[PDB]
């Protein structure tokens, strides 16, 4: 779409207030618990798709982001100060269910591996899943990198090498592995396709850049992965 | 209190007319839908992925329509309205062909909602 | 939460164009 | 030698009335078409499994169609021509709007059988 | 039996605008 | 269809000489392989398709009904007189594919895989033989790599129901006390897994399209008389 690529900051939470949050039933409205799930999505939702429209628009966390909100919706400051507190400490405390992936970069660590399902309305994402119980954050990456991608990554994941994003309700942590050959045969066991995509070829990753695909839950962690990148390369 | 809804709708009116300048008033509107599409080779109702809030809309033309704001993806639904036998309440759904020929459905989650829009439909359409 | 598309009812039977020869 | 079309010809017609019986003649015949099928959700042309021999026939209501007889799978193919204008001839190919407004390709192997088959139905 | 990849665009008015605009 | 279900043998001759083989172009109409390529694909579809449907219609050889299309019809006598064609039919090396048929304990289902495609019927794991390889280690392969069994440990290489049909040697290995547990999966493809119960299939039971099948119909008859052997065996 392009619907977001001339709107102001302010026309954009417009927008997001009007989609997940004024026209609730009264009973979503009331409850602290919906009115985070909404404000999560809407957050999501800002993340992921509006600001590949526009990178103009800065990347906010959830609380930051929900603070912005809350301000500028007049209906919105109906919200008392102690509720206002009470929620900000759900929102911030909030247990949320933890996915965890990997994010498998080139030897130079140019592209990276993404995965497709078959739905047309399915877009391109990190191989990673929701945790099992009694399973560990690594062991998870590994099961749903070889599950999505059939790639064993469990000698050259690296524990201390990942990044953690709270995006729409999920505690996401994807570890970064570089050095992987692009010679890699990729097969799964429910996936559409395995690829390389080239970095500065995503959305908002170059400084100044146009190209249609559709991704999800990437444009977050690219700010992130671009730094980790520079970091890496001062140290080679 | 009243001006609560004042607001609000002002709003709603705003953000749809930021999405389609050619709206120029909201008749009605309701919480959650679910949008189905009818596929003619298949011969099956398939789910579509747009799902949010709903927007009974009047443009400048006087047409009658519906703006459905999708909370999984950026890509709106707006489809008008021109004529009373291509909107018909079956059970708990409205099934709408469009102007276009294609089969749309539309599951409220809320069914007095349901109801409520239907009628206004008949209501606009005459 | 939403229905499954199974349990949408037929729609009237001159909006569906057949698809082709039998 | 002349008979052996003329029992072809015959033979055809006897098969052709088997499976449809208001034909009533052959026009033409090309060897080899493949059939292919736009699809309006998808925008795009898709290939059908619907391969053979193609009989450019005409029925008791004088009305001009074809049938392709599938080498692939007992379904065949009877779709009719009401109107020139709903024939386009591609460089290549033969697009054809059918009865019920379905936008059909027609490839055949033989390029003659192409064009001779394109100025027949006109 | 060639790939239906290779087939050019059929006829405008013939062709039917797809859902959603 | 049911465009077959009322037809006689002598009008099934028909469709089958209109549909593969009285207009081939004259260029390849003269050529051997080709004309014996049609007689073996008009076979297949007699055997795979129409006898599906409602006959009295029996399973052919590939000569035996090569013979009775060239009687009905004048002009391949003419066309393939004045050219050794049956030397070439009775002669000619064809493809050899390889497969099995897997049978649970009590000898009343089997094993059929399909394609994603809709056109993808229901068929037998089964594959083209690779240089150099032995038929049973052929046909362990293509069941392991379709269906995700390991069967080397229960092929019998005496026991297998050979068809010549659509221009390949076609051999199926029969495989019985296959435990109904087994968990399935595919190596490549292969959309589905299933057992199905065998009087399902078509011309199973004496008497009588839900689903699609290729090249399963063929072996129903000698594979029911092997069961028959076999249960007639241990009973």
């Amino acid at each position: 779409s392009m619907s977001f690529t001339n709107a102001t900051f302010s026309q954009v939470l417009d927008d997001l207030s009007a989609r997940f949050i004024l026209n609730l039933p009264a009973e979503e409205q009331s409850s602290v618990e919906r009115l985070c799930f909404q404000i999560e999505q809407a957050h999501w939702f800002y993340e992921d798709f509006i600001r590949a429209q526009n990178d103009q628009l800065p990347s906010l966390g959830l609380r930051v982001f929900s603070a912005k909100l809350f301000a500028h919706c007049p209906l919105l400051w109906k919200w008392s100060k102690v509720h206002e507190e009470a929620f900000d400490d759900f929102l911030r405390y909030k247990t949320r269910i933890p996915v965890r992936g990997a994010i498998m970069l080139d030897m130079s660590m140019q592209q990276c591996v993404l995965v497709k399902g078959w739905k047309a309305s399915s877009g391109w994402g990190f191989p990673k899943g929701k945790i099992d119980k009694d399973e560990s954050d690594v062991d998870c990456a590994i099961r749903e990198v070889y599950e999505e991608t059939g790639f064993d990554c469990s000698s050259r994941i690296n524990p201390n090498e990942f990044i953690d994003m709270t995006i729409r309700g999920q505690n996401v942590r994807l570890y970064i592995i570089p050095g992987i050959s692009l010679d890699t045969r990729f097969e799964s066991r429910e996936i559409s396709k395995i690829e390389w995509h080239n970095l500065m070829d995503l959305p908002t990753f170059k400084k100044n850049k146009p190209m249609k695909n559709k991704f999800y839950m990437v444009i977050p962690f690219l700010a992130p992965l671009k730094k980790w990148i520079k970091k890496r390369n001062i140290a080679n | 209190m009243e001006d609560e809804n004042i607001l609000r709708n002002a709003v709603n009116l705003q953000v749809l007319k930021f999405h389609y300048p050619e709206i120029e008033s909201i008749i009605d509107i309701a919480s959650h839908v679910a949008v189905y599409q009818f596929d003619v080779g298949s011969q099956k109702w398939l789910k579509t992925s747009i799902e949010g809030t709903f927007f009974l809309v009047k443009d400048q033309r006087a047409r009658v329509g519906y703006v459905i704001l999708n909370r999984n993806s950026p890509e709106n639904l707006y489809l008008f309205i021109n004529h009373p036998s291509n909107v018909h309440l079956v059970d708990r759904y409205l099934i709408h062909r469009t102007e276009n020929q294609h089969v749309v459905g539309l599951w409220m989650f809320d069914p007095n909602d349901m109801s409520r829009i239907f009628n206004i439909v008949k209501e606009s359409l005459l | 939460e939403p229905p499954s598309p199974s349990v949408l009812p037929k729609p009237p039977s001159h909006w569906v164009p057949v698809s082709f020869n039998p």
